[PDB]
């Protein structure tokens, strides 16, 4: 079940600045009212980062990882439904589906069969309701190793109105064989670029997946062509190895940091 | 509360555990000091953090009258607390503590050093 | 001016407090 | 005046706790006593000033 | 004695008045104790066995374990199943070891063809419908039924 929705405006890829954004908690290590300094992968403070929209348009290309990933998006309607990670991306060799349908956040690794480009189709009909409706995103799924369900919840797929009031933050890392996710959540009231201020990634999830990850995609929500997306912007950047001396508080966060090349 | 040996979700170390006022953020497990040495630990089954110090030691010092004088003496522990150095007349002092010296309330000069302002003399 | 441990070290105390030192 | 008295147990800070190591560091003599001496010695040298 | 330990230490049965630097005192770690988080997630094989009902061989099956605690303390140390074996592995270190990867191997067969089952052996299950490699180090268990 895929098809190649084309009815899209095509865009030239689009830059802007990215202040300090990107900061996390390296290790699991307590540590408060000092300056503490680690040699790791970061996003590079002050550095072009790339710049994607769903509007008419939606822009997700099949986009190289290595080394690591910073990815970020200022959203409304809950638009922003996962990503697609792995090296083959077509069953030659296993890959790595991390989505958010309505009912449960799910990460699934087998030898995927994907789509030549994947989404999540949703029912946008003026008989004012809008659930989940059409899943497109691998054929074939047979050598199966990491496979999981959160506990059940139901989230709000419905086109919301207005500018972004949303951001979510999130940073990947693959070291050793065992992956991992870190990430933040915060209030915004932005039209068209990356908050100017400080955040610092909580880690989020860490598996022992053992796969290898060279491409990564993104996961959206959505008569086959000819559709309404919702509005929502979003960035990516890659990590780079670089010395970085943080700031802890009395309460162990990193509440600023330096860039020891910006 | 005990000097003890401890390994932690494979973490090894040495010291008195005791309970904790500090609040660790829900990702962190270990703590680390300026130093960058292992200060504080969560428990990975009450999930609530230990203060550890490694436990007691220092230098032990012989105070002596002199051979030809006589054959007794005292023992400093130094910054070992009374209450940890039996194992190995008693006052307590800021140096740790002291035994086999009676304390006396009589300031003299300083007939033997000990250390925050003690002093020891061997006399009548 | 702004100012017993794993590694072998101690802090030994000076023979005059800063009592003393006060009074002298 | 003075600078802070500092003390070192030469065997706990090279590699305390292990008995491999006091049998290994006991094959390079009075590098330890050495110090205890040098640093007894800037200790009393405080008291001096 | 204190008196004999600085006469010894400052080579000379004349210790001189003074105070002198001896022999480190340190509390010993009297004790080890161990912390681990608890062992809540359970391997199921109480799915593995105590399900209703297995295959027969030719079928073979291959349940996954993975992402749990491997505990057999109501496996090998039992005594309800009569033949319980290992390979390379010793069978108290089952609790001790970690695996990367497990699958179970579950079916139904006559009890002499109990001893088909072992890496080097024949036999007509042991050639028709199954074997083990020559570099397996797992552990088979079987019972009358
Ligand atoms: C979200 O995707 C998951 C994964 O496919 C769906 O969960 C499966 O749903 C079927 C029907 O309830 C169950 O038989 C499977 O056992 C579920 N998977 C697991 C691993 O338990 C879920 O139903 C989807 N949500 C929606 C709204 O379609
Ligand atoms: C993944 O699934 C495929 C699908 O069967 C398996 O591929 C077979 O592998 C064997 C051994 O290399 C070959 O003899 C077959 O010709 C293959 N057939 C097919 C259709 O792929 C593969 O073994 C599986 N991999 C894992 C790790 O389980
Ligand atoms: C450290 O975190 C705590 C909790 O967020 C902050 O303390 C709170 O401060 C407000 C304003 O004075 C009080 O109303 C709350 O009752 C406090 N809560 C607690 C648990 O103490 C504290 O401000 C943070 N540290 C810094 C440097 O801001
Ligand atoms: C490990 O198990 C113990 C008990 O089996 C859990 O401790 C309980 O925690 C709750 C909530 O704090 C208390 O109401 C109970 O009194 C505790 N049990 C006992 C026997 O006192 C502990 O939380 C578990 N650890 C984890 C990580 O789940
Ligand atoms: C410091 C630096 O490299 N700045 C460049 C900027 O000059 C250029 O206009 C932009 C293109 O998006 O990329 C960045
Ligand atoms: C154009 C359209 O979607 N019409 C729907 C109709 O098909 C449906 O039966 C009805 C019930 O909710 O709602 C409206
Ligand atoms: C599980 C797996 O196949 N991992 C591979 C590894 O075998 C290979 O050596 C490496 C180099 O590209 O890439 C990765
Ligand atoms: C080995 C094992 O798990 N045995 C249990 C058994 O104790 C229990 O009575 C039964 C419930 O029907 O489920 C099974
Ligand atoms: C040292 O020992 C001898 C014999 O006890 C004694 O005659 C001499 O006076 C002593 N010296 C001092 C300073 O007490
Ligand atoms: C020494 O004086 C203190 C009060 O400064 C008192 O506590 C103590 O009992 C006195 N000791 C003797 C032996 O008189």
């Amino acid at each position: 079940q895929c098809v190649n929705l084309t009815t899209r405006t095509q865009l030239p890829p689009a830059y802007t600045n990215s202040f300090t954004r990107g900061v996390y908690y390296p290790d699991k290590v307590f540590r408060s009212s000092v300056l503490h300094s680690t040699q790791d992968l970061f996003l590079p403070f002050f550095s072009n980062v790339t710049w994607f929209h769903a509007i008419k348009r939606f822009d997700n290309p099949v986009l190289p990882f290595n080394d690591g990933v910073y990815f970020a998006s200022t959203e409304k309607s809950n638009i922003i439904r996962g990503w697609i990670f792995g090296t083959t991306l077509d069953s030659k060799t296993q890959s790595l589906l991390i989505v958010n349908n309505a009912t449960n956040v799910v990460i699934k690794v087998c030898e995927f069969q994907f789509c030549n480009d994947p989404f999540l189709g949703v029912y946008h009909k003026n008989n004012k309701s809008w659930m989940e409706s059409e899943f497109r995103v691998y054929s074939s799924a047979n050598n199966c190793t990491f496979e999981y369900v959160s506990q059940p919840f139901l989230m709000d797929l419905e086109g919301k109105q207005g500018n972004f009031k949303n951001l979510r933050e999130f940073v990947f890392k693959n070291i050793d064989g065992y992956f991992k996710i870190y990430s933040k959540h915060t209030p915004i009231n932005l039209v068209r670029d990356l908050p100017q201020g400080f955040s610092a990634l909580e880690p989020l999830v860490d598996l022992p997946i053992g796969i290898n990850i060279t491409r990564f995609q993104t996961l959206l929500a959505l008569s086959s062509s000819g559709w309404t997306a919702g509005a929502a912007a979003y960035y990516v950047g890659y990590l780079q190895p670089r010395t970085f001396l943080l700031k802890y508080n009395e309460n162990g966060t990193i509440t600023d940091a330096v860039d020891c090349a910006l | 509360n005990k000097c003890v040996n401890f390994n932690f979700n494979g973490l090894t170390g040495t010291g008195v555990l005791t309970e904790s006022n500090k609040k660790f953020l829900p990702f962190q497990q270990f703590g680390r000091d300026i130093d960058d040495t292992t200060d504080a630990v969560r428990d990975p089954q009450t999930l609530e953090i230990l203060d550890i110090t490694p436990c007691s030691f220092g230098g032990v010092s012989v105070i002596t009258p002199g051979t030809n004088t006589s054959n007794q003496v005292a023992v400093l522990y130094q910054g070992v607390n009374c209450t940890e150095v039996p194992v190995a007349n008693v006052f307590q002092t800021r140096a740790g503590c002291l035994i086999g010296a009676e304390h006396v309330n009589n300031s003299y000069e300083c007939d033997i050093p000990i250390g925050a302002g003690i002093c020891a003399s061997y006399q009548t | 001016v702004t100012l017993q441990k794993f590694n072998g070290l101690t802090v030994l105390p000076p023979l005059l407090t800063d009592e003393m030192i006060a009074q002298y | 005046v003075s600078m802070t008295k500092t003390s070192v147990d030469c065997t706990m800070y090279i590699c305390g706790d292990s008995t491999e190591c006091s049998n290994l560091l006991l094959q390079y003599g009075s590098f330890c006593t050495q110090l205890n001496r040098a640093l007894t010695g800037i200790a009393v040298e405080q008291d001096k000033n | 004695d204190p008196l004999s330990e600085t006469k010894c230490t400052l080579k000379s049965f004349t210790v001189e008045k003074g105070i002198y630097q001896t022999s480190n005192f340190r509390v010993q770690p009297t004790e080890s104790i161990v912390r681990f988080p608890n062992i809540t997630n359970l391997c199921p094989f109480g799915e593995v066995f105590n399900a209703t009902r297995f295959a027969s061989v030719y079928a073979w099956n291959r349940k996954r374990i993975s992402n749990c605690v491997a505990d057999y303390s109501v496996l090998y140390n039992s005594a309800s199943f009569s033949t319980f074996k290992c390979y390379g592995v010793s069978p108290t270190k089952l609790n001790d070891l970690c695996f990367t990867n497990v699958y179970a191997d579950s079916f139904v067969i006559r009890g002499d063809e109990v001893r088909q089952i072992a890496p080097g052996q024949t036999g007509k299950i042991a050639d028709y419908n199954y074997k083990l490699p020559d570099d397996f180090t797992g552990c088979v268990i079987a019972w009358n039924s």
